[PDB]
């Protein structure tokens, strides 16, 4: 009773049942480092100036 | 002018300068941590991004 497969259903992605769990964490990661604080804010402007040397603004 | 208008001028003068010279050795400061611990918006070096990454499955599995 076995009917030859037609062309282009070898190549096809199919979808298993499995009771294998998911593999949680399959690279052996480590933990990420934290990320640097975000600066958060309005935007205001710079207080006395550039403040070089001696310019006023 | 009186005495008391050159008198009060100079404290304004002298609260703008003492502000500028607090701010800029705290600038100073600041930077000096920045640039030892690489925890700040300055001295960031930038690094290879991760969205370049391909999370595909790829043509052997062990990968
Ligand atoms: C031709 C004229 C064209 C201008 C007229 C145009 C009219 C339309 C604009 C409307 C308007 O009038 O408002 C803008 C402006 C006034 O604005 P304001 O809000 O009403 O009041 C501003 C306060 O006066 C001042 O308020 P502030 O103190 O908070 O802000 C000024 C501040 C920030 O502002 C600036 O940085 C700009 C400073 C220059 C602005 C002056 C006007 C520029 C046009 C004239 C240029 C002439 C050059 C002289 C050439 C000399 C020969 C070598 O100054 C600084 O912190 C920098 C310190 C000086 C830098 C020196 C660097 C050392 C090397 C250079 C030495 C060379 C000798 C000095 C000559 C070079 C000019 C400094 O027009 C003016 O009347 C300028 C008045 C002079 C202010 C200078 C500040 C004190 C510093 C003294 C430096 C000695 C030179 C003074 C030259 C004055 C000649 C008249």
């Amino acid at each position: 009773g076995w009917v030859r497969p037609d062309l282009g259903d070898l190549s096809k992605v199919t979808k298993v049942k499995t009771d294998r769990p998911l593999p949680e964490n399959p690279y052996h990661s480590r933990a990420r480092p934290e990320p640097n604080p975000e600066v958060e804010g309005d935007l205001k402007p710079a207080r006395h100036g550039s403040r070089l040397f001696f310019w006023t603004m | 002018d009186g005495p008391e208008k050159n008198y009060e001028r100079t404290m304004a003068i002298l609260q703008i300068e003492a502000e500028k010279a607090e701010l800029r050795l705290k600038e100073l400061e600041v930077r000096r941590l920045m640039r030892a611990r690489g925890d700040g918006p300055w001295f960031h070096y930038p690094t290879i991004d991760k969205e370049l990454i391909d999370h595909s499955p790829k043509a052997t599995p062990d990968n």
